[PDB]
DNA sequence: TCGTCTGATCTCGGAA
DNA sequence: TTCCGAGATCAGACGAGATCGGG
RNA sequence: CCCGAU
């Protein structure tokens, strides 16, 4: 997790204006930046704080209020230098799936490294032996429109010993 | 040459379709609503 | 309607051609210093790095490179074999 | 292979047929011509 | 000139770096300019432009001067920054003209910029012994004597005194005793010496064996005494030929003499005017023989022979058919070595007039070439940057299946068939160039 | 008249005694032939089916003249009417080559980028490359 | 899963007038026009196949969509297709400046002639922080003077001397040399990138290299349903020029098809050196830009003839009734006219106090009010909705007597519906008008949104 | 009318994305009336290149 | 008001002068004198 | 339909 | 003698209300 | 383009 310092023009239409501006924003910036991943930033979840709200014009054409918000919001972004826990959500025979709990099942994690006892043969089989911990190690995402998935990740599993568990 | 015209005056503001900056576009105008720059939270 | 068909053609091939690789024996020794200083000259100090990587990173931690017989003999002689102008 | 092109009568208020003539011109095509009748009392603008 | 300034984006990016190139390419694009002017128009940090410059002011590409205002203006010479191009060639005439040690000072002497003696000569005692039997190490004293060998041939010529303005650092450009003098290579001297292996070559492979030498030696006894600006060269009496050749013939004095007279009166004229400029025709020769085949390089000889006398002839002059001769003119007008219609005299007609002659103007056709042979090696090395960034993950592999090991010896067959062919078009260059610059007066 | 004709066929038949040059050797001056290239115009060439037997120098030293825009030697002392010096020697040619696959294309001229034409896949230097 | 998109409109900051190079009009065009140079029209049901309107082109007609979008005619753009001319030819909108800078670049070297002070001397005004177009156009004429008084370059020495216009569209250059576009495109290839922002070409916007033509755009179909017809005949020039290079033909005619290549491709531009070019659309008081642009048609207006009414207050004019009904107002529903615009959308398009248009809150279509039932359409009818109510009493109306003089020509009025076909408004407000009632007509415009409803009626 | 033009290289690409640089990023659509939509599209058919440069609305 | 010895006066006056052209038709130069009061002084001028 | 402004060649005149 | 610069004398341009109505 | 309205 870490903080995104962000600048959006929020349109805040005219039949909100019993509202205040500080939580009707809010209420926008939500609609407007949850669940989705932005390009080189990471997850974005919801809204941290209003950290500087700008001056409601009125323009010559809506009649609405567009309010340049200055704002931090808490994005999922790990740092290459995280030990996540989650859960699989899932086994394919190139390598195994993890999902963080009901955060995003979308890290998909190539199985290499572990000691070796490695096949997932179909019959999900996790592993051949000797919550479930995770690397993270690194980051990629990929622009979707091309024409008239997005944060997947790589995901390892070191010589941890895993004391508890195997 | 290689002009860059801003467009102003209203010859092409009207042209363009903006509306012109030559009397009721002149000024702007705000919202009086109830807002602030307020106090974040602690991290 | 006598060329109204598709685009002329993908490419126009030239029925006469390149005569060859023109000089072949003796640029060989020119061929490998071609790619000789450019592996020198890439490995140099007279180039510059990408500083515009490290303010890219806020990831920043330790352990990463992100974080971390000559025999001669003395004389001296400076020679005017050359211009005295400019 | 029949394409309708019907002759309508547009207008604005309603008009009466008169005469229809039916000839052949100098190509001989089957010429048709009416003619419309509209009574108009001069109300306020004529 | 735009495909010029596109190699020097290319020799600039390949060579030092990127914003090197950039705050490098744009001083080529905009001129005499000052160092806070540069960094707002290419959008460039200040810090990082004092560097860029640094780089290449050692490397003697950008020269700076003021004027009027106290502020220095720095200016970036076009043509040096393709001599980068030529590099290998120019180490490689130092081998045949010297030995292994000296074709080592010109290398770190084009390498490095601009060098003290008391520098590079410390510095191929570390490579030269390195490569040399420990033990058995090479002595630097036969440095210091082939490194002036080199310069009484005065083939490195020093720096200009440094103007030491104010707005000018002298810590940064230097990179870290004796201080000493700077000097750059004079490839100037090349460009004679280079001249010097052109004409020996266009004797030797026209006239004779016997011819050329002769050539030779009146062109190495005649050096120091020209310079490249000469019309011509320096002129000599028989009596020191005789005196001058190499110790490899016995010809004797009056055979000589007749095969003098001989070279002396020919088509082809020493006439240093005469020389580049035949040699500049064989070389738009050699362009068509390459591109349209014998038949149109037999109309494209004839217009050489008559300026103004065509279309009325060039159907009989050379038998060939009308239907395939006029394709041959009207391809080589549309590609313009034809040049064009410079004797229509009838006024504003161009259905009625007193008959278009074609003329080839040789300058013309030369700067296209030139221009041409500019974009060449654009088209080469933009390839060379295609294939590199794609097979990277093979090359460390060695430091792999079947087409995985299949794939890099068809790259290393391609580079080295790219980098081979940079130099095959180079030399096309100097062999025009030269012949450009010797009919360009005032420069 | 004889616009039915190849002389093609014919300009290597005043060729290849000038391509084997027996006594290549610098004994002397080798004041080289033209006379003798008339001469052996007139009476027999090497073996080609002919129908113009008739011998006139207007019509035989055409050949010539093309022959000189394909390398092969002056004149010297034409001026004469029919025996003068009259020099000649074979020109070899004075250069190597100088060109490449991207010297012969006029279309593919046109790309300066990566574009429809770009260089960065061409198919000439795909061709060339193997 | 999802990942962030942006969905936001902008607006002119500037425009910078420019050129595209010969290579950047092929790579903005999606298809050769190569083809024939008949019409694309073939025997049977007249379809396109390559020709000139190849559809991936434009669209001229309802029915065919285009092929490079899926879209109709309705809310399809243009795309733009190529044709290669063979030999290069002058464009005749920057033909003077062909002139311009021939008369200021070397013939030999393709520098400006100049010394090093003087360009020093006018590079140092180019880089001034305050640029106008007065300060710029001032300078070329300047440039202009001190390079047409030179005869010796200081770069190449060689000698120069005038430029001097012969005849159409050909340049003379002193048995005097002459600059077809042939030599002329290298040229313009040869000139340094120094020396491109001393001819005052800023080299952001284009080199003068594209000062000539050798490929040429071809407009998109959408704004072309006679200029095709001068499309066509250049391809079929274009073959005319590529045929007679390969079947023998002296130069006499084909320079005499390149010069008739140059008028046509100069013809196709402007047409006054019978069809107009794309001069004559953008001129006079027909073009584009007077009376397409600035005088533009206009949607909810009308005009009848005027009569006096003097019992009606200055500030009112009497409208008929039968165009009330048609001049509609879209009046947004907002909790003070939800009530009055369920009484009036009952009446529908045929009793005046009603509607004849409902767009629902999201872009529905505009529901014609006449066939479904009104009173569920009422009933339903919530919030936020558009409702295109008649034109009422107590609506701002703006007159207009065509003849506009003054200031005064337009006046706003408030409309009350009366029972008659004639304009009638108050005789004191004649004379701003300049209106007898001698048979004159008089236009009414009926502004649409909110904010130019209070701007006709303060201002 | 509506059209959509994009920020670098600005010129009127069709729909979601400009076919100049197909990148498909840039790409902001504009509103203009569709007479001088006509004159850019006329313009540029002929040499005249109008590279609209947008801004946001501030 | 535009749509509303010799001396031009109407709108070919008026264009006149908007147009501000080096040379117009009937230009008037007036000049009052040193000794305005005798028909003979202002003669001799 | 001239009417306008522009800008392009000639020639009698002074300075070095 | 020279001539470099400048006042004099043709040739080409691209302008010339607004709307509405019908054949 | 004509005509006609103002
Ligand atoms: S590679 Fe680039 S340059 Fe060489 S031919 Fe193909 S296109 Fe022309
Ligand atoms: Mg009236
Ligand atoms: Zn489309
Ligand atoms: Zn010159
Ligand atoms: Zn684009």
């Amino acid at each position: 997790f870490v903080l995104v310092e962000m600048v959006d023009t929020v349109r805040i239409p005219p039949w909100q204006f019993e509202r205040k501006l500080n939580d009707s924003i809010a209420e926008e910036l939500n609609k407007k930046l949850a669940n989705k991943v932005v390009y080189n930033v990471g997850l974005c979840i919801c809204l941290f704080d209003i950290t500087k709200l700008e001056d409601a014009y009125v323009f010559p054409g809506d009649g609405a209020s567009h309010t340049k918000v200055h704002f931090r919001c808490v994005v999922f972004h790990p740092f290459l230098d995280e030990i996540l826990i989650g859960k699989i959500k899932g086994c394919s025979p190139e390598g195994v799936h993890v999902s963080l709990g009901f955060f995003d099942d979308i890290l998909i994690p190539p199985e290499s490294l572990q000691q070796p006892a490695k096949f997932d043969e179909a019959e999900q089989v996790w592993v051949w032996e000797y919550g479930e911990e995770i690397r993270f190690r690194v980051v990629d995402e990929s622009f979707v429109d091309t024409s008239p998935y997005t944060l997947v990740g790589s995901i390892s599993e070191p010589g941890l010993g895993l004391l508890s568990w195997w | 040459f290689g002009q860059k015209d801003s467009v102003c005056g209203v010859s092409e503001c009207i042209i363009m379709g903006i509306p012109m900056n030559i009397g009721t576009g002149l000024f702007k105008l705000l919202h009086k609503a109830d807002r602030d720059p307020n106090p974040p939270k602690r991290p | 309607f006598s060329k109204g068909e598709k685009l002329p053609d993908v490419v126009l091939k030239p029925p006469p051609l390149f005569p060859d690789t023109d000089y072949k024996p003796v640029p060989l020794k020119t061929g490998e210093g071609e790619e000789y200083m450019l592996a020198l000259k890439q490995e140099l100090r007279e180039t510059m790095k990408r500083m515009p990587y490290f303010i890219e990173t806020p990831e920043e931690r330790q352990d990463i490179e992100r974080y971390s017989d000559w025999r001669r003999l003395p004389r001296e002689m400076m020679p005017r074999n050359k211009c005295k102008k400019a | 292979q029949y394409k309708d092109v019907p002759i309508t009568y547009k207008g604005a208020t309603d008009s009466y047929i008169e005469k229809v003539m039916i000839s052949s011109n100098a190509e001989d095509a089957f010429l048709i011509k009416m003619l419309l009748r509209q009574t108009r009392r001069p109300e306020i603008g004529d | 000139t735009q495909a010029e300034i596109k190699l020097c984006s290319l020799l600039l990016q390949e060579h030092f770096g990127e914003i090197v190139e950039k705050i490098g390419v744009h001083l080529i694009r905009t001129g005499s300019q000052p160092l806070r002017v540069i960094a707002h128009d290419t959008g460039t940090s200040l810090d990082q432009v004092k560097k860029a410059l640094c780089v290449l002011v050692q490397h003697n590409l950008v020269s700076y001067q003021v004027h009027k205002r106290g502020v220095v203006e720095y200016e970036a010479q076009c043509s040096r920054v393709l001599r980068m191009l030529r590099y290998p060639r120019y180490i490689y005439t130092t081998k045949t003209l010297y030995s292994d040690t000296g074709e080592l000072i010109v290398e770190e002497l084009l390498l490095n910029g601009k060098l003290t003696m008391s520098a590079v000569v410390k510095k191929v005692a570390d490579r030269l012994t390195e490569t040399m039997e420990d033990g058995k190490t090479m002595d630097y004293a036969e440095v210091s004597n082939t490194f002036v060998r080199l310069a009484d041939t005065h083939f490195v010529q020093r720096c200009p005194s440094v103007p030491t303005t104010e707005n000018s650092d002298p810590g940064p450009p230097p990179p870290a005793p004796d201080d000493g003098i700077y000097w750059q290579a004079n490839l100037d001297r090349f460009h004679q010496h280079f001249r010097d292996q052109a004409i020996v070559s266009a004797v030797a492979n026209r006239m004779d064996q016997t011819s050329s030498e002769i050539v030779r030696t009146m062109l190495r006894m005649s050096e120091i005494t020209t310079s490249s600006s000469a019309p011509f060269t320096q002129p000599l009496s028989s009596n020191e030929i005789f005196r001058s050749l190499p110790v490899g013939y016995n010809i004797s004095k009056q055979v000589l003499d007749q095969y003098l007279t001989l070279l002396a009166d020919d088509p082809l004229e020493i006439n240093l005017h005469k020389a580049l400029a035949s040699l500049a025709t064989a070389t738009l020769e050699s362009v068509v023989q390459e591109r349209f085949g014998s038949r149109c390089a037999r109309i494209f000889r004839l217009v050489l022979q008559k300026k103004h006398i065509e279309q009325k002839q060039v159907e009989d002059f050379a038998m060939i058919p009308a239907k395939e001769a006029k394709d041959m003119l009207y391809k080589m007008l549309s590609e313009n070595f034809m040049s064009l219609q410079e004797i229509p005299k009838t006024p504003d007609h161009a259905p009625s007039r007193t008959f278009y002659l074609y003329t080839v103007n040789i300058l013309s056709a030369a700067r296209m070439l030139l221009h041409r042979c500019y974009k060449s090696i654009a088209n080469l090395i933009e390839r060379r940057q295609f294939e590199t960034k794609e097979n990277k993950r093979l090359l460390e592999k060695s430091q792999i299946t079947a087409p995985e090991r299949q794939q890099l010896e068809t790259l290393k067959r391609n580079v080295n068939k790219l980098d081979a062919s940079e130099i095959q078009v180079d030399e096309t260059i100097f062999l025009l160039e030269s012949y450009i610059e010797c009919t360009m007066k005032r420069q | 008249k004889f616009l039915q004709s190849k002389a093609e066929t014919a300009r290597e038949s005043k060729q290849n005694p000038m391509i084997q040059r027996n006594s290549s050797f610098a004994s002397s001056h080798e004041v080289w032939k033209y006379i003798c290239e008339l001469g052996i115009s007139k009476v027999e060439l090497s073996m080609e089916d002919i129908e113009t037997i008739l011998n006139t120098l207007i019509y035989d030293g055409k050949v010539e003249m093309t022959i000189i825009a394909a390398k092969e030697g002056t004149v010297g002392s034409v001026d004469g009417h029919m025996k003068l010096y009259r020099a000649v020697n074979p020109i070899i040619p004075p250069t190597g080559l100088v060109r490449a696959p991207c010297g012969l294309c006029p279309v593919f001229d046109d790309c300066h980028e990566g574009g429809e034409i770009s260089p960065s896949n061409c198919i000439y230097m795909t061709e060339w490359l193997e | 899963e999802q990942f962030r998109e942006t969905d936001v409109a902008k607006k002119i900051s500037h425009i910078c007038f420019g050129m595209k190079s010969p290579e950047e009009m092929r790579q903005q065009a999606h298809i050769q026009v190569v083809s024939k140079n008949l019409y694309s029209q073939d025997n049977q049901h007249a379809p396109l196949l390559y020709g000139v309107l190849d559809h991936r082109m434009g669209t001229s007609e309802k029915d065919r969509p285009c092929e490079t979008c899926g879209k109709n005619l309705a809310d399809c753009l243009g795309h733009y297709g190529y044709i290669d001319l063979e030999l290069p030819c002058f464009h005749v909108g920057y033909f003077r400046a062909v002139i311009g800078i021939l008369q200021m670049i070397c013939k030999t070297c393709c520098h400006i002639m100049l010394s090093q002070e003087e360009k020093k001397q006018f590079l140092d005004y180019l880089k001034r922080p305050g640029l106008t177009y007065l300060q710029k156009r001032g300078l070329k004429k300047k440039i202009s003077d001190k390079c047409r008084k030179k005869n010796i370059c200081h770069h190449c020495g060689a000698f120069n001397g005038t430029v001097k216009k012969c005849g159409l569209l050909k340049i003379i250059h002193e048995a005097q040399e002459n600059l077809n576009p042939l030599v002329v495109l290298n040229l313009f290839k040869r000139i340094p990138a120094e020396d491109v922002p001393l001819l005052l070409m800023n080299p952001e916007a284009g080199k003068p290299s594209d000062l000539i033509l050798t490929r040429l755009l071809v407009p998109p179909l959408c704004i072309r349903p006679d200029l095709t017809m001068k499309l066509t005949e250049i391809i079929f020039l274009n073959d005319v020029i590529k045929k007679h290079r390969i079947s023998g033909a002296k130069t006499q005619m084909i320079m005499e098809d390149w010069d008739f290549l140059q008028l046509q491709c100069a013809l196709y531009i402007n047409s006054e050196l019978w069809t107009r070019g794309f001069v004559q659309r953008l001129k006079g008081k027909q073009g584009r830009f007077r009376g397409n642009l600035s005088g533009k048609r206009v949607d909810f207006s009308g005009r009848t003839v005027i009569s006096p009414d003097p019992n009606l207050r200055i500030d009112e004019v009497a409208v008929p009734v039968h165009v009330a009904k048609i001049l509609t107002f879209p009046e947004k529903v907002n909790k003070a006219n939800i009530n009055f615009l369920r009484k009036l959308v009952q009446n529908g398009p045929e009793v005046h106090p009603g509607a004849n248009f409902i767009q629902q809150r999201h872009t529905q279509m505009k529901r014609f009010l006449k066939y479904g039932n009104r009173e569920k359409m009422a009933q339903e009818l919530k919030y936020g909705d558009i409702v295109e109510r008649h034109l009422i009493d107590g609506d701002v109306v703006l007159f207009n007597r065509q003849p506009s003089l003054h200031k005064l020509s337009i006046m706003a009025h408030l409309a009350r519906v009366k029972p008659h076909r004639t304009f009638r408004f108050n005789e004191c407000v004649c004379t701003p008008y300049n209106a007898d009632f001698d048979g004159d007509e008089m236009n009414l415009h009926l502004p649409q949104t909110e904010e130019a409803k209070a701007e006709a009626l303060v201002l | 009318f509506e059209v959509d033009v994009c920020g670098q290289c600005g010129l009127l690409g069709y729909s979601g994305w400009c076919h100049y640089c197909k990148s498909s990023c840039h790409v902001s659509s504009l509103r203009i009336p569709y007479a001088c939509k006509l004159l850019f599209q006329e313009l540029q058919s002929m040499n005249i290149i109008p590279r609209l440069k947008l801004s946001k609305y501030n | 008001p535009g749509t509303q010895m010799n001396i031009t006066l109407g709108v070919p006056r008026i264009k006149e002068i908007i147009n501000a052209s080096k040379a117009i038709s009937t230009p008037i130069i007036t000049a009052q004198l040193d000794k305005d009061d005798d028909a003979d002084y202002a003669r001799l001028v």
